[PDB]
């Protein structure tokens, strides 16, 4: 989508595996705050957008 | 003085893949490897 017309997306019930994600070509960076890249495999969430 | 090349991992030092974190006391001297240790890529 474009910046002005960005598409809304919600992730439903999922058993998430992040260790296969960080070495995919579009998911190299994790430059942010409030979550930890080595801790997302042990956390639980209400929903993910 | 250590001698390693990472991908870019540049936000950190992935790299549980061989434990040298930010709160380790030290200085980081770093530059791009694409000018000397490289090819077309």
């Amino acid at each position: 989508a474009s910046v002005y017309a960005w598409n809304r997306k919600r992730i439903s019930n999922c058993v998430a595996d992040y260790s296969v994600l960080y070495n995919l070509a579009p998911f190299f960076t994790f430059k942010c705050y409030g979550v930890s890249p080595t801790k997302l495999n042990d956390l639980c969430f209400t929903n993910v957008y | 003085a250590d001698s390693f090349v990472i991908r870019g991992e540049v936000r950190q030092i992935n790299i549980d893949y061989n434990k040298l974190p930010d709160d380790f006391t030290g200085c980081v001297i770093a530059w791009n490897s694409n000018k000397l240790d490289s090819k077309v890529s």
